C-alpha cells in the first residue's frame, strides 16, 4: 500500500523530479490533517462494535436478508456479514489514516465483487450497509471527520458496484 | 447441477523417462543451469547414441525371429505367428491426393520351470492368441524404445502391475516366453559384450518388474472430513517427473546445508528473492538452522512471519488471495474445499498473517508430508492422486504467474460450484461489455485475469432487465421494467416524406441536424468528430429526401468504415458481435442460439452480412420498424446495478410500552 | 513511509492501531514542516552536492568507470548521484527509508553488477555525497540524511 | 455434503411449511427403503473389484480401439488409471445410494470432473459407457442376491452420466 | 431444452448405442404418464390467474412487502411480482409436460439470483411464494399430480436457495 | 422431440399450451408404444439393413470411396449407415426429426465436404437404406421412417 | 387455419415442411369429421344457446345495457352472442383460434369501450354462453370449444 | 417532475437547456408556493375527501368488495383512496404526472386484477374522489388536480 506521502513521491518519481510546490502544499495539508485523522482513528477504534451494530440495525435487520432464504440466515452467515462489515470499517480507518484509498483497493476491493457474486452475497444490500455505516460514523465522530471517513466508505461502495 | 468450471489447463503428463528429460527436469526444478556432472552425463549419453540406435535397429530387423522364438517356447498345436497382427498404414485419407477428383475406381489398378504346461493354440482361442502375440511384439517394441531412450522407465512403469492384468494362469508362461526372446536377442550380437549387457539388463528389468505381484496403490488420506481420500497407482508415480527432495541434516557440510536453504527459499518465496530484497535477517535464521537449534519446520514458520513474506505475498493481495497463495507456499498444494478456506479465513480474521502461517505450518498435513527436516516441495499431478474439484485452480496456482492474479481463484470457484449458471454471457464474463453510453469496454483475458467459465449449453436463455423505454403504443406488454438512465418516451422517430418549394420554417419534433445527430449518437454511442461524417453525407441526403427510411439509414451508418474501425476491426469477433447487437437491437443476445447464428454469418460472409442479418431480423422490425432509431431496451444485472449506486432510501431502519413496570421481578421485598 | 509501516503492522496483525502507534503517527505528522524544509534544502543544493562529491570521489578513487575518459559514463554517474540524492530527499519526506528502498535499493547490487560498475566505488561516491550533504546542513537535520546515505551504502555493501 | 434426511430437515425451515403432510410422506417413503439402501451398499462394497473388472473388460470389448496403439487405455499405465477411476465412480455411487442424496456426487465426484477430463483428454463417451456397465453389473448382482425393488440403484449412475455427457440434442 | 425422451436419447447417444431396456422402460413410464401430464397442464392453464391470486393472498398480501418501503409496494412492483409468479407457474407447467427440469435450469434459474440481488427482490419471500404456489396447485389438481408439479416447484425453490 | 417443439411453440407466445398443442401431445403419447416397437425393429435389424443397403448401393453407385478397395473406407461408410439408422430410430422414439437434425443433419454438408465424400453418393446410400428398412415394417410403421430417411436425403442436397 | 400456420412456419425458414409439421398436418386432417360435427352442433343450436345464456346472464347481471328496457340494445347483445358462437365454430373448423382472433378478438376492447359496454359484463355473458354450449358437446368434443370460449374471455379481460 | 422533463429533453439532443426551457423552469419554480398550498390542502382534507367519496361511490355502487360487510376490505379500499390522493398531491408538487404514473398507474390493472377488484368500481370511486377533491379548491388550483384524477381514471380503463 501507499499513503498520501508515498502517492506524492510516486507522482514526482515517474517524472524523475523533486516534489513541485503544489505537491509540497498537498503534503503540508496532509501533515496538518494528521491530527484530526488520528482523533478519528481513535474514536472509530473505540466504537467499532457499536458502529457495526448500528449499521446492521439500520441497514439489514428486519429485512428479507435475515429471514430464511436470505443471505444472513443462520447464525454463521450473520456472523460472516458482521465480520465483513468489521473489515470494511477497519480498512476505512486505515485508509483515512493513510490519506488515500490504495489499501482498500489492494486488500478488499480486488475481486470482492467476484467473490460475492460466486457466494450469492447481495451487492446492493452490502452497498446499503456501507452507506449506513458511513452515516453512523458521521454521527459518531462529527461532520468534518465523518466526511473524511465517508470518502473512503464511498470508495468501498463504488468498488463493490 | 455442477455448471461452474475452473478451466482446463493444458497438461502434458510424463509417460516415461528419458536421460535428457530426467537430467533437464532435475536441473529445472532447482532453478539453475546444468551442473558439470549433469552435462557430462548428457555428453556420455549423446556420444553413445549411435550404438543404441544400432542395437535397436538390430532388434527391430529380427523382431519376427525373436517373437517367434518366444512364442514357440510356450505354444503347441498350431502356428502362433498366424495371430500376430502388424500395424496397418492408413492410406487414402481425405486430402491425401490418393483419389483425384470424385473418381475412386481408377485409383486401384534355458530350462523350463518345474511342472510347466504348454498352451494349446487351438483350445486357447483366437482372441487370447492374438492378445499373447501382440503382447510379445509389444514387449520387444518397448524394449527397443527403452534402449533408445537410455532408460528402462518405459518398461518399469508399464509392467509393474501387469501381472494379473495378463491372466495369472499364464504369468509363468509369459516369463518363459520372455526368457526365450532374451536368448534369441543375445544370439544377435554375440560379439560385443556391451550390447549384450544392455539387452540382458533391459530384459532382466522387464522380467523383475513384471514379477511384482499386485503393487499397492499410494493412498492420499483426506486431511479432514471435508477432504476426500484418493489412490494413485504406482505406475503413474513412476512415470511422472521426480521431485528432488532436500532433507536438512546438521551433520552435512555447509554447502549441502546452503543448498537445502536455497530450496527452502525457492519454495516459500517462489524464488530466491532473499539477496534481491536485502533480507539480511536471513543470516540469523540460517545460523539457527545450521547450528541445529531449530528445524526446517521452524525455519519455514519464521520465514512466513518475516517482513519479506508479508511484502511479497500479503501486501499486494486481498485476504482470500493471500490465503490461496499461502496454501501453496506452506503446503505445496492448493486449497481443497470452501470449508478449508473458511477455517483459514477465520484463522486470519482472529489472529492475522502470523496466525495463518502457524495454522499452515502446525497442521498435521505439514508434518505428514515434510516432517521436521524435509524442505517443503510442490505436490500435484504425478506426485499423488489429484482431486477434480480444485484441478484448474491448483494447476494455475503452481505456475509462476500465480502471484500476478489478484482476483481469488479458489473461493470463487468453490462458491460457484454450489450455484446455478451465473448471470453472464455464455462465452464467459469476458464477453460482456460495460453498459455505458459509448465504447466497447471488455475484460481483457491477459490483463488482471479473472475468467469464470461456465458450461452454458446451446439452449440457455439469458434473463434481462427491461428498461421500460419506448413509445406508449409499443408498451403495456413489457412496461413493468424500469432502469435508471433510460429516456422512456424520447425515441427518435421520423415519419416518411410524401412541385413547389417548401416553406422557410417547417418544424418537426427534431430538426434534421438534431435527428441525424441523435441517430449517430445511438448507432455509434456518441457524436463523431468533425470530418468523420463526410463519407455518409449522401446517405443523409437520401434520408432527408425520403429516398430511404430510418432503418436503411441506420444500416448504412452501421456499414460505414468508421463503425467498422470502431467496433469490428480491433475486436475479438464474438465481442464485436455482442457489442454490435447491443447497439443495433438495443439488448444483449439471449444465448448461444443467436450468438452461434451471428458467428456463423460472420464466419461465412463477414461483417456486412452480420449488419444485414441484425437489421433485417423480424425482431428489429417488431421493435423499431422502419422509422425509429434503435434504443436500449434491456440491461444486464450488473449494468443495472452500476446505475443504482444510492441506497439511502432503503435504510429507514427497523412508542407506548406493551408492559407495565418492565424489567422487574415478582414479589420484590 | 512510517505511516504505511504502522498501518501495515496493524493490518497484518488484524487489529486497530495500538495507542503507541497512534502516538508515533501524531509525533511524525508534527514534524512535516521540518521534513519539507530539509527536503527543499537537499533539492536546491543537488547540483553542488553532485559536483563536489564527484570531484572528491574521483580524487579518492581515480580507477573508476566514471573517470575512464568516457563522457557518457561520467554523465550517467552524475545522474545516478543526483537520483540517489532525490531518493534520500523522498525518504526524508516520508520519515522512513521506504521510498529510497523501493526505488533504488531492491536489486541495486544486481543492476550495478549487470552494468559492470564496482560496488565499492559506488559506496565511496555515496560517502562523499553524504559528506557534502552534511557540510551544508544543520546538525539536527543531518541525522536523517546521514542515516539514509548509510542505508544506501549498506545496501551496496 | 448432505444426506436425504438432512436436506429435508433443512428445507423444512427454509420453505416455511415446517413439517407438513408432504414432508412426512416423503420421509416415510425414504425411510421405508433405508435397509435396502444399506444392503445395496454392502453388496457393492463386497464385490467392488469384480464389478469394476467386469465393467472394464466389457468396455474394452465394446471399444476394442481403446487398448490398441494410440488408444486411451493403451499401456498398463492408462489401464490402471481406467480401473482406478471406475473404482472412484463405483465408490461415490455407493455413497450416494446410502445417503439417498446426490450432493456427495456433486461435491466430491462431479465438481471439476469435466475440466480434469478435458485437460487429460479422457473421452467422456467411454466413461459414460463404463458407468452404465457398472450399473448393469450391480443390478445383476442385486437380482442374484434376491433384492426386488431396487429402482433407486439406477439413480446415481444415470445421474452421473447426465452430468458428464455432452449435449447432443 | 430436453424432455424425458430427449434426455434418454442423449444418454444413449453419447455411448453410441440404441436405447437399452432400462431407458426403454423409463420411456414407457413417461408415455404412460403423458395423459396425466396433459390433464395437469390443462388444469393449471385453466386456473393460472386464480392460482397466482391465491398464492399472493396467502403468502404476500397484508405483510410489510406490500406496505410502503416494501418490494411489492407501488403498482409496477406488485405487477412485476405477479408476472414473476406467472413465469414460475408457466415454466413449472412446461417442465411437468416435458418430464424434465432442464427448461428451468436454462430459462429460469440461470442468473436469477444475481438479477434478484441486483434489483433488491427478496429471495426468501420468493421461495415462500413458490412453496405457497405448490401447495395451491396440489390442492387444485390432487395429491399425485400435485406431487409431480411439486417436483419442479421444488427444483425452482432449491435453485433460488 | 415433438413435446419440446410443442412447449417451445407455446413459450414463443408466452402462453400455456393451446388445445392444438395438447391434442398433438396426446396423440403422440398414444402412439408411443408403436414408436417403441418400431425403434426396437430398427435396432434389432440394423446390421442386415446396412448389409443389404450397402450391396444395393454399390450395385447402383459403384464409384464411391466405400467401393474403392479400401477396407477402412468401407468400414467407415457402413458405420455411418448404422449411425444414421440409429438417429432415425431416435427420431421415431422422439416423435420428431429433432434428434436426427441435431446429431446428423446440421452441418452434414460441411462435414462430408471436409471428408471429401460426394454428397450424391450419400443420398443414394440413404435411399438404399430406406428401401431396405421399409421392407421390414408395415406400411403404417414405415410412414414415419420413410419421412426421416427423406429428411436426411433432403438435408444432404 | 392451423395448415396456414404450418405453411408459414415452413416458409419462415424457406424450407419444405419438416416431418413434425407433416405429422401435425396429418393429425389435424384426421379429425375433420369431428370438427365438422362440432360445428354442425354449434350452428344448429345457436339460438338455443343464445337464449339460455341470455337468461343466465341477465340473472347474473341485472343492470346491463342489454337488460335496460331498450329492445334494440337487447337485440344487438343477442346478435353479438350469436356472432361469437359463429366465430367459435369457425375456429373449431380451422383447428386454431385464428378465425376468432382475426374476426372478433383483435380490437374487441376498443370496440366495446366505444360502444360503452362494460367488458366485465361481456365476460360474464361469455361464461354463461360457454356453460350452455359445452352441455351439448360430448366429453371428447368440449376441449377446443371451452378453450376458444376461454380465449374470448381472456381477450376481453 | 417537470425539471426532469426539461433535463431529459435537453439530454435527448445532447445540448444544454435552451432559453425556452430555462424560461419554463423559472416559471415552474416561481409557482411552487401555490403548489405547496394545494398539496397541503389535499393532505389536510384527505380523510374528508375519502369519507365523502366513499359515501358517494357506495351510493352508486353498493355491491362492491369494500362494501360487502368485510371490515378489512373497507379499510384497504379507503387506504387505497387515501394513497391515490397522496400520489396526486405528489404530482401537484412535481408539476407533472410522473410521480402518480410511476407509483400507482403502471401495472395498476394487473395489481387490481390480481386482487380481484373490478376496475369499473375503481374508476367510479376515483370519479367520486375527484368530485370531492375539486369541491375544496378554486378552479385555477383544481385544473391540475382534475387532470391527474383523469389520468388515474384513464389508466384503469
Ligand atoms: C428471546 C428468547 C430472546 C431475545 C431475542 C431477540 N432477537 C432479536 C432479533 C433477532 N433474532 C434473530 C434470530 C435468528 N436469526 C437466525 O438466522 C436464526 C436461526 C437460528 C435466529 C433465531 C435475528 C436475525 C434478529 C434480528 C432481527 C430480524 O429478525 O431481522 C431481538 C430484537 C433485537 C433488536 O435489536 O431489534 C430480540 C429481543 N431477546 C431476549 O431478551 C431473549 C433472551
Ligand atoms: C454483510 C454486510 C453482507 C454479507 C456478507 C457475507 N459474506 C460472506 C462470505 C465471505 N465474505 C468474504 C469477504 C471478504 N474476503 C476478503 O478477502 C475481504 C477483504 C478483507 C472480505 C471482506 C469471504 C472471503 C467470504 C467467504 C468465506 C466465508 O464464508 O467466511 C457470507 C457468508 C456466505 C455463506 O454462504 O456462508 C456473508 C453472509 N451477506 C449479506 O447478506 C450482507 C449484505
Ligand atoms: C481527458 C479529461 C482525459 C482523457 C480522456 C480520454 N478518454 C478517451 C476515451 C474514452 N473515454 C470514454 C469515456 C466515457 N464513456 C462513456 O460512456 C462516458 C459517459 C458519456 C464517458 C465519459 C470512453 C468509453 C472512451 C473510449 C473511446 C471512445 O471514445 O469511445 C481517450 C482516448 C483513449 C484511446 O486510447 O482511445 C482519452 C485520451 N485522457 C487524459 O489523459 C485526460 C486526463
Ligand atoms: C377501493 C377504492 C376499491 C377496493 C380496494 C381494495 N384494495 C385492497 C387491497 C389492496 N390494495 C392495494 C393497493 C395498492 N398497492 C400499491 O402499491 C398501490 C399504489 C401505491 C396501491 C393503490 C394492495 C397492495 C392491496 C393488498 C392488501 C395489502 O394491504 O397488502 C382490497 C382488499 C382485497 C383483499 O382483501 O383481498 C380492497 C377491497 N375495493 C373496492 O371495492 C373499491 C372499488
Ligand atoms: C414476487 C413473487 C416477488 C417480487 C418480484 C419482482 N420482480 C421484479 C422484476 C423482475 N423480475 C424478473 C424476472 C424474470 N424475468 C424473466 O424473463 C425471467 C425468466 C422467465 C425471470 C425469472 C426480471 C428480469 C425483473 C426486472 C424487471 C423486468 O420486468 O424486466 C420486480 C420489480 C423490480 C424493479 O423495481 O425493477 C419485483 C417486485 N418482489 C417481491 O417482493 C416478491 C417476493
Ligand atoms: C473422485 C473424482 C475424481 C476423478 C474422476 C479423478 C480422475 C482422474 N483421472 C486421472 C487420470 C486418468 N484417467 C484415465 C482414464 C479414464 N478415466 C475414467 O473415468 C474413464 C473410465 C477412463 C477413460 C474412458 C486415464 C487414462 C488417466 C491418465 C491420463 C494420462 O495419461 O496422464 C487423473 C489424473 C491423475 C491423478 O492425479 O489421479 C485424475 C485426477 N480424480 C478425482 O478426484
Amino acid at each position: 500500500m501507499q499513503d498520501a506521502i508515498t502517492a506524492l513521491i510516486n507522482s514526482s518519481d515517474v517524472q524523475g523530479r523533486y516534489l513541485d510546490p503544489s505537491s509540497l502544499d498537498k503534503l503540508q495539508n496532509y501533515f496538518q490533517s494528521g491530527d484530526m485523522r488520528a482523533k478519528t482513528a481513535i474514536a472509530v477504534s473505540a466504537n467499532a462494535k457499536n458502529i457495526v451494530t448500528k449499521t446492521v440495525a439500520k441497514s439489514l435487520l428486519y429485512t428479507d436478508i435475515t429471514a430464511p432464504g436470505g443471505n444472513m440466515y443462520t447464525c454463521r452467515r450473520y456472523a460472516a456479514c458482521v465480520r465483513d462489515l468489521d473489515y470494511f470499517l477497519r480498512y476505512a480507518t486505515y485508509a483515512m489514516l493513510a490519506g488515500d484509498t490504495s489499501i482498500l483497493d489492494e486488500r478488499i476491493l480486488n475481486g470482492l465483487r467476484e467473490t460475492y457474486n460466486s457466494l450469492g452475497v447481495p451487492i446492493g444490500a452490502t452497498i446499503r450497509s456501507v452507506q449506513a455505516m458511513k452515516e453512523v460514523v458521521t454521527s459518531l465522530v462529527g461532520a468534518d471527520a465523518g466526511r473524511e471517513m465517508g470518502v473512503y466508505f464511498d470508495h468501498i461502495a463504488a468498488g463493490l458496484s | 447441477s455442477v455448471k461452474a468450471s475452473g478451466g482446463s489447463p493444458v497438461t502434458q503428463p510424463q509417460r516415461y523417462h528419458t536421460v535428457p528429460v530426467a537430467v533437464i527436469s532435475h536441473a529445472v526444478q532447482q532453478d539453475r543451469c546444468l551442473k558439470n556432472t549433469e552435462l557430462q552425463e548428457l555428453a556420455d549419453f549423446f556420444s553413445s547414441g549411435v550404438k543404441l540406435l544400432e542395437i535397436a535397429n538390430t532388434l527391430t530387423q529380427h523382431a519376427d525371429e525373436i517373437v517367434l522364438a518366444g512364442a514357440n517356447r510356450i505354444f503347441v498345436g498350431g502356428s502362433p505367428m498366424a495371430y500376430l497382427e502388424k500395424p496397418k498404414e492408413k492410406i487414402g485419407l481425405p486430402g491425401s491426393g490418393y483419389y483425384v477428383g470424385e473418381d475412386f475406381l481408377t485409383a486401384a489398378r534355458d530350462p523350463l520351470p518345474g511342472g510347466f504346461r504348454f498352451i494349446n493354440v487351438s483350445r486357447y482361442g483366437a482372441v487370447r492368441m492374438k492378445r499373447s502375440m501382440r503382447d510379445l511384439a509389444w514387449f520387444l517394441r518397448y524394449i527397443t524404445y527403452a534402449i533408445v531412450a537410455g532408460d528402462g522407465s518405459i518398461l518399469s512403469a508399464n509392467v509393474r502391475g501387469l501381472r494379473g492384468v495378463i491372466p495369472e494362469d499364464v504369468t509363468e508362461a509369459t516369463i518363459v516366453a520372455l526368457r526365450a526372446m532374451r536368448r534369441q536377442s543375445l544370439d544377435y550380437f554375440l560379439e560385443d559384450a556391451e550390447a549384450t549387457q544392455l539387452v540382458k539388463g533391459y530384459f532382466d528389468l522387464l522380467i523383475a518388474e513384471y514379477l511384482t505381484d499386485k503393487p499397492s496403490n499410494q493412498v492420499r488420506i483426506g486431511v479432514s472430513n471435508d477432504q476426500q481420500g484418493l489412490q494413485l497407482p504406482q505406475s503413474y508415480s513412476m512415470s511422472a517427473e521426480v521431485r528432488p527432495k532436500f532433507v536438512f541434516k546438521q551433520a552435512a557440510t555447509l554447502t549441502q546445508k546452503q543448498e537445502a536453504i536455497a530450496a527452502i527459499y525457492r519454495h516459500v518465496f517462489e524464488r530466491d528473492v532473499t539477496d534481491t530484497y536485502g533480507f539480511t535477517q536471513k543470516a540469523e535464521l540460517e545460523s539457527q538452522l545450521i547450528g541445529g537449534n531449530i528445524s526446517v519446520k521452524e525455519f519455514v514458520r519464521r520465514l512466513g512471519k518475516s517482513r519479506l513474506y508479508r511484502r511479497l505475498f500479503y501486501e499486494p493481495f486481498t485476504i482470500s488471495r493471500a490465503i490461496e497463495l499461502a496454501a501453496r507456499h506452506f503446503l505445496g498444494r492448493g486449497l481443497s474445499s470452501r470449508e478449508e478456506f473458511q477455517t483459514y479465513f477465520d484463522v486470519m480474521t482472529k489472529g492475522g498473517l502470523p496466525a495463518l502461517v502457524d495454522a499452515f505450518v502446525d497442521s498435521a498435513e505439514y508434518s505428514d508430508y515434510f516432517g521436521e527436516e524435509t524442505v517443503p516441495y510442490l505436490r500435484g499431478l504425478g506426485q499423488e492422486a489429484q482431486e477434480c474439484r480444485n484441478w484448474g485452480p491448483q494447476l494455475d496456482l503452481f505456475k509462476y504467474s500465480a502471484p500476478v492474479r489478484k482476483v481469488p481463484q479458489f473461493i470463487t470457484l468453490f462458491g460457484s460450484y454450489q450455484k446455478p449458471l451465473p448471470e453472464q454471457h455464455p462465452y464467459g464474463c469476458g464477453n460482456d461489455p460495460l453498459e455505458i453510453q459509448f465504447g466497447a469496454i471488455f475484460p481483457q483475458e491477459t490483463r488482471n485475469p479473472h475468467p469464470q467459465p461456465a458450461f452454458f449449453n446451446k439452449d440457455t436463455r439469458r434473463i434481462l432487465i427491461g428498461s421500460g423505454a419506448g413509445s406508449p403504443d409499443k408498451l403495456n406488454g413489457n412496461a413493468l421494467g424500469k432502469v435508471p438512465g433510460s429516456l422512456g418516451t424520447r425515441v427518435l422517430k421520423l415519419e416518411p416524406l410524401h412541385g413547389h418549394q417548401s416553406p422557410s420554417v417547417n418544424l418537426l419534433h427534431h430538426s434534421s441536424p438534431a435527428f441525424i445527430e441523435g441517430a449517430y449518437r445511438q448507432v455509434f454511442g456518441r457524436s463523431l468528430y468533425e470530418g468523420q461524417r463526410q463519407p455518409l453525407s449522401s446517405t443523409e441526403s437520401k434520408l432527408l429526401g425520403g429516398e430511404i427510411s430510418v432503418r436503411e439509414f441506420v444500416r448504412q451508418l452501421a456499414k460505414s468504415k468508421v463503425f467498422r474501425s470502431l467496433y469490428w476491426d480491433s475486436l475479438y469477433v464474438t465481442k464485436a458481435i455482442e457489442y454490435i447487437h447491443r447497439r443495433l437491437m438495443g439488448r444483449p443476445t439471449y444465448g448461444r442460439q443467436e450468438m452461434n447464428r451471428y458467428y456463423d454469418i460472420c464466419a461465412t460472409r463477414g461483417f456486412y452480412a452480420l449488419i444485414d442479418a441484425i437489421i433485417d431480423s423480424p425482431e428489429y422490425l417488431e421493435c423499431f420498424g422502419e422509422n425509429t432509431v434503435p434504443y436500449e431496451r434491456y440491461v444486464t444485472a450488473r449494468g443495472y446495478l452500476m446505475r443504482s449506486p444510492r441506497h439511502e432510501n432503503q435504510l429507514r431502519r427497523e412508542t407506548v410500552p406493551d408492559k407495565y413496570n418492565p424489567r422487574k421481578a415478582n414479589w420484590a421485598a | 513511509s512510517i505511516v504505511t509501516e504502522l498501518i501495515l503492522n496493524a493490518d497484518s496483525e488484524s487489529r486497530y492501531p495500538a495507542p503507541k502507534e497512534i502516538q508515533v503517527y501524531q509525533n511524525f505528522v508534527k514534524t512535516g514542516e521540518q521534513r519539507i524544509r530539509i527536503a527543499k534544502i537537499l533539492a536546491e543544493n543537488e547540483q553542488r552536492i553532485v559536483q563536489n562529491g564527484s570531484a572528491r570521489f574521483w580524487e579518492r578513487v581515480p580507477n573508476t568507470p566514471s573517470n575512464s575518459g568516457n563522457e557518457r559514463k561520467t554523465a550517467s554517474c552524475q545522474r545516478d548521484q543526483g537520483w540517489y540524492i532525490r531518493l534520500i530527499a523522498y525518504s526524508v519526506l516520508a520519515g522512513s527509508e521506504k521510498p529510497l528502498e523501493e526505488i533504488g535499493t531492491i536489486g541495486i547490487k544486481e543492476m550495478y553488477n549487470n552494468l559492470e560498475i564496482p560496488l565499492r566505488n559506488i559506496v565511496e561516491c555515496m560517502r562523499c555525497l553524504k559528506e557534502e550533504a552534511l557540510s551544508l546542513m544543520s546538525e539536527e537535520d543531518a541525522l536523517e540524511v546521514s542515516a539514509y546515505f548509510d542505508y544506501v551504502m549498506r545496501s551496496l555493501s | 455434503m448432505q444426506d436425504k434426511l438432512t436436506s429435508v430437515a433443512k428445507n423444512c425451515d427454509l420453505t416455511g411449511s415446517s413439517l407438513n403432510r408432504e414432508v412426512v410422506e416423503t420421509l416415510k417413503e425414504f425411510l421405508a427403503d433405508g435397509e435396502k439402501r444399506v444392503q445395496v451398499a454392502g453388496v457393492i462394497g463386497s464385490n467392488a473389484a469384480e464389478i469394476v473388472k467386469t465393467a472394464v473388460s466389457l468396455l474394452f470389448q465394446e471399444y476394442p480401439e481403446l487398448v490398441s496403439p494410440g488408444g486411451n487405455a493403451y499401456t498398463t499405465r492408462r489401464y490402471n488409471m481406467y480401473v482406478r477411476d471406475m473404482n472412484y465412480f463405483l465408490r461415490y455411487c455407493s455413497y450416494a445410494i446410502v445417503a439417498g442424496d446426490a450432493s456427495v456426487l456433486d461435491e466430491r465426484l462431479l465438481a471439476g470432473l469435466r475440466d480434469t477430463f478435458n485437460s487429460l483428454g479422457i473421452p467422456l463417451g467411454p466413461t459414460a459407457r463404463s458407468i452404465q456397465l457398472m450399473k448393469n453389473i450391480v443390478k445383476e448382482k442385486l437380482v442374484t442376491a434376491g433384492m426386488t425393488n431396487i429402482t433407486f440403484v439406477d439413480e446415481p449412475f444415470d445421474y452421473v452420466v447426465r452430468e458428464i455427457s455432452e449435449t447432443e440434442i
